[PDB]
RNA sequence: GGUGACCACGGGUGACGGGGAAUCAGGGUUCGAUUCCGGAGAGGGAGCCUGAGAAACGGCUACCACAUCCAAGGAAGGCAGCAGGCGCGCAAAUUACCCACUCCCGACCCGGGGAGGUAGUGACGAAAAAUAACAAUACAGGACUCUUUCGAGGCCCUGUAAUUGGAAUGAGUCCACUUUAAAUCCUUUAACGAGGAUCCAUUGGAGGGCAAGUCUGGUGCCAGCAGCCGCGGUAAUUCCAGCUCCAA
């Protein structure tokens, strides 16, 4: 091509945005934010195939338009705006927040939250640097970055973030034994506590995860989140409690569940 | 009129677009599809809102009669009505008007225009002569 | 060429023309099926002849 | 025997794709000069002009005249015999027509008591032999 | 380009050899036993139960105490003892393997309609049905292979519209009716 | 110096590559122009302007080849975009409607989009499914049954021809609703709408392979059939016909 792309297939979207491919031949192509493309959801499958808002496109286009929907504490007019991970969703006229969290099952899930978890907001680091005048930088998973941090923060850790400041409420520190969660791969969506780290230089660095029913897992270095301190996480978890159950024991949750109600 | 009973499910009101949405399937037992009048006044009786607001599309009847399901919109206002549905909706019920030309005659038009530069008298009258 | 062409379609005309009879119209589909399925299965022969075709010809 | 070591893969992948030049149908799909050769350039069927209506004797044991006509394809400008399959459908062939031609049924291959002759006329006049035969529909006059 | 789907699979397999006297006898017993209209149908049950055979087959040649072999296991057993094709004590895959394809015709609606009394001959059940006379529940069905389960077999009935249940003469008791009472008062 | 029998280099390709498709014990054998991804190209080459991004072609410049109007002084081209023509061929759709959905562009809730959707042709192909069922008479048949052939009916199953013969429905006409951007089709639903229910099922065969005729009439190694064996020269299980059967 002569250019950057700016459609975006059905077929080629990302699979955790469960679209189908039946009613229509392109996809949303979110723009260009704080996320990458492959883990965002624009704010149109947002509010017309998660909360069924709006019934097609032009209805969220208006409805963005009307300035209720609050990304992160400023209002958004972009119909494909990319969310990302854990980005407050707040519709004030409803009163209801939302904080966008993979499931077990690795997609983003619907999560309503309080209006006093929404004032807070998680991020994780991934480049520290000084920047002109001896002034430390910091530039965190988004695209946004801060200026002068506590020096206690190095690079993949978590800093807590209150809206409407852009200020560091608090840190994490990555470290054994914090509450982690994957952010890709095959284990992506599962929440965990860190048991071992192994470096290999020039290489991906590889973690050991053992959850809280003792099933182990590893994933690479760049697709861990820290969230928890030791043992409580600083976020409210996703209905499941970030646990990947296997494919048996579904099928009796479903069938218990069904009988109950039947 | 005697077995014409109007359920709803799925139902919520979203304070959004200022509207309350819901699917409703009708059952006429042995009479043919309802027509969306008598689908309008009653859903509008059900919810004691007026019956010139409420809006239905999209019925599909079942197999062999009986069950058919549509959607419906009811709006708080009929202002916000017509401030936010589409146009085709809006001119069933006649409260907007699509009395145009089809669109090759546009397309004929426009590219008539482009040969006229700047003109202001006939960069606009470039169409008056092909009608 | 030998061109013994001349004689191309000489026994096709020579035979003589007989129209198809007029009979009952066949049945189709599930009642072709009835017919044949009760024709060869549900019926028990006391004559022997080895079971001999659907098309014996005596 | 056969060498059965751990690394002669490339002996045996070698020997093998030489190897496959000496039966007739590997030879016949990859060399080319088969499709060079083939009077429909790969086609199921051809049309062509008729130019004569010639006769050929059966086989050794058989006994008749078979009706052929030579056509000429338009495309490739080839020379054939096309047999014409049934009692008096040569009739139905005029000097000049447009005929559509299509293989007899083992790939260029003679067949029955017809020496010579790999293809049988299917269409004549842009109209079915097959329908002229039965009577459906009447010659273009 | 085009949003379409083109997924599309053939439900029937030809057999290997064409014209063999005991296999055209055996298809033409089951033809006439159900009143079945070409032998597609009668091969697209066969392909069915081959598939159900093959997978029960390829499921009991995995090792013992495979989660695979557990879950998928048991996931067609369900739905096979849904439709009554087996037996509900008999939830075993190697007693799947000596299943028939007798077993799946007797499934079908035409067949149903014709044991339960509600039609006299199984070539009148079939022509029952496609007339638009019968109902499963609440919902009229017009295939003859329309399948049926344990919770749905209790519940085949007459249609409401048809004049066998409710109301609605048919149109030439309408004409007989209407030619009496006009010649006659 | 560098590369080569561990095949360089050169030639061909009826070669765009892959995800994939067909066949299916295992191993494998072919096909992937074709809607997803990557590349390339805009009649063939070449060179540039602008722009973040082009060696852009629904931008420009020049040559080559085709081709357009002209008052002959000049001027204007790029459908391997959507339609539609010619030609090429064995081989493939309407010079239709609409931005209502999916998305894109824009200064933008408001405009535009032959992307795309909708309809038309459409037997590539795939799924379902009409062309009939029942009853009462005959004449048969059943382990039939009643005395143990003999006669019947306290029963069961096909068939042939009949005022049967009155029950049931679509396929179509077509009211309305529905669907839809507006229509169309589908689904409902009025009212008409089947007794040769002539509202007519066809395509291939009947020597074997391979299911089904050593029936009848013509022809007479002729005409023809026949994938292979083979049939046909005056009594054709095979040609051409009628009748009857078989396969789907
Ligand atoms: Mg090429
Ligand atoms: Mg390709
Ligand atoms: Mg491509
Ligand atoms: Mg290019
Ligand atoms: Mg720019
Ligand atoms: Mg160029
Ligand atoms: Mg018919
Ligand atoms: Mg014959």
């Amino acid at each position: 091509a002569r250019g950057p792309k700016k459609h975006l297939k059905r077929v080629a979207a990302p699979k955790h945005w469960m679209l189908d491919k039946l009613t229509g031949v392109f996809a949303p192509r979110p723009s260009t934010g704080p996320h990458k493309l492959r883990e965002c959801l624009p704010l149109i499958i947002f509010l017309r195939n998660r909360l069924k808002y709006a019934l097609t496109g032009d209805e969220v286009k208006k409805i963005c338009m009307q300035r209720f929907i609050k990304i992160d504490g400023k209002v958004r007019t972009d119909i494909t705006y990319p969310a990302g991970f854990m980005d407050v969703i707040s519709i004030d006229k409803t009163g209801e927040n939302f904080r966008l969290i993979y499931d077990t099952k690795g997609r983003f899930a619907v999560h309503r939250i309080t209006p006093e978890e929404a004032k807070y907001k998680l991020c994780k680091v991934r480049k520290i640097f000084v920047g002109t005048k001896g002034i430390p930088h910091l530039v965190t998973h988004d695209a946004r970055t801060i200026r002068y941090p506590d020096p206690l923060i190095k690079v993949n850790d978590t800093i807590q973030i209150d809206l409407e400041t852009g200020k560091i409420t608090d840190f994490i520190k990555f470290d054994t034994g914090n509450l982690c969660m994957v952010t890709g791969g095959a284990n992506l969506g599962r929440i965990g506590v860190i048991t071992n780290r192994e470096r290999h230089p020039g290489s991906f660095d590889v973690v050991h995860v053992k959850d809280a029913n003792g099933n182990s897992f590893a994933t690479r270095l760049s697709n861990i989140f820290v969230i928890g301190k030791g043992n409580k996480p600083w976020i409210s978890l996703p209905r499941g409690k970030g646990i990947r159950l296997t494919i048996a024991e579904e099928r009796d949750k479903r069938l218990a569940a069904k009988q109950s109600s039947g | 009129n005697d077995t014409v009973t109007i359920r709803t499910r799925k139902f919520m009101t979203n304070r959004l677009l200022q509207r309350k949405q819901m699917v409703i399937d009708v059952l006429h037992p042995g009479k043919a599809t309802v027509p969306k009048t008598e689908i309008r006044e009653k859903l509008a009786k059900m919810y004691k809102t007026t019956p010139d607001v409420i809006f239905v599309f999209g019925f599909r009847t079942h197999f062999g009669g009986g069950k058919t399901t549509g959607f419906g919109m009811i709006y708080d206002s009929l202002d916000y009505a017509k401030k936010n549905e589409p146009k085709h909706r809006l001119a069933r019920h006649g409260l907007y008007e699509k009395k145009k030309t089809s669109r090759k005659q546009r397309k004929e038009r426009k590219n008539r225009m482009k040969k006229v530069r700047g003109t202001a008298k006939a960069n606009v009258g470039a169409g008056k002569k092909p009608k | 060429v030998h061109g013994s062409l001349a004689r191309a379609g000489k026994v096709r005309g020579q035979t003589p023309k007989v129209a198809k009879q007029e009979k009952k119209k066949k049945k189709t589909g599930r009642a072709k099926r009835r017919m044949q399925y009760n024709r060869r299965f549900v019926n028990v022969v006391p004559t022997f002849g080895k079971k001999k075709g659907p098309n014996a010809n005596s | 025997g056969k060498c059965r070591g751990l690394r002669t893969a490339r002996k045996l992948r070698s020997h093998r794709r030489d190897q496959k030049w000496h039966d007739k149908q590997y030879k016949k799909a990859h060399l080319g000069t088969a499709l060079k050769a083939n009077p429909f350039g790969g086609a199921s069927h051809a049309k062509g002009i008729v130019l004569e209506k010639v006769g050929v004797e059966a086989k050794q044991p058989n006994s008749a005249i078979r009706k052929c006509v030579r056509v000429q394809l338009i495309k490739n400008g080839k020379k054939i015999t096309a047999f014409v399959p049934n009692d008096g459908c040569l009739n139905f062939i005029e000097e000049n027509d447009e005929v559509l031609v299509a293989g007899f049924g083992r790939k260029g291959h003679a067949v029955g008591d017809i020496p010579g002759v790999r293809f049988k006329v299917v269409k004549v006049a842009n109209v079915s032999l097959l329908a002229l035969y039965k009577g459906k529909k009447e010659r273009p006059r | 380009p085009v949003a379409r789907s083109w997924v599309c699979r053939k439900t029937y397999v030809t057999p290997r050899r064409p014209f063999e006297k005991s296999r055209l006898d055996q298809e033409l017993k089951l033809i006439g036993e159900y009143g079945l209209r070409n032998k597609r149908e009668v091969w697209r049950v066969k392909f069915t139960l081959a598939k159900i055979r093959k997978a029960a087959r390829e499921l009991l040649t995995l090792d013992e105490k495979d989660p695979r072999r557990l879950f998928e296991g048991n996931a067609l057993l369900r739905r096979l003892v849904r439709i009554g094709v087996l037996d509900e004590g008999k939830m075993k895959l190697d007693y799947i393997l000596g299943l028939k394809i007798e077993d799946f015709l007797e499934r079908r609606l035409q067949t149903q309609v014709f044991k339960l009394g509600l039609a006299k001959s199984i070539h009148h059940a079939r022509v029952l049905i496609r007339q638009r006379h019968i109902r499963v529940r609440k919902q009229v069905v017009n295939i003859p292979s329309f399948i049926v389960r344990l919770d749905s077999q209790k519940h085949i009935d007459f249609s409401l519209r048809s004049p066998y249940g409710g109301g609605r003469p048919g149109r030439v008791k309408r004409k007989n009716a209407k030619k009496g009472q006009g010649g006659a008062g």
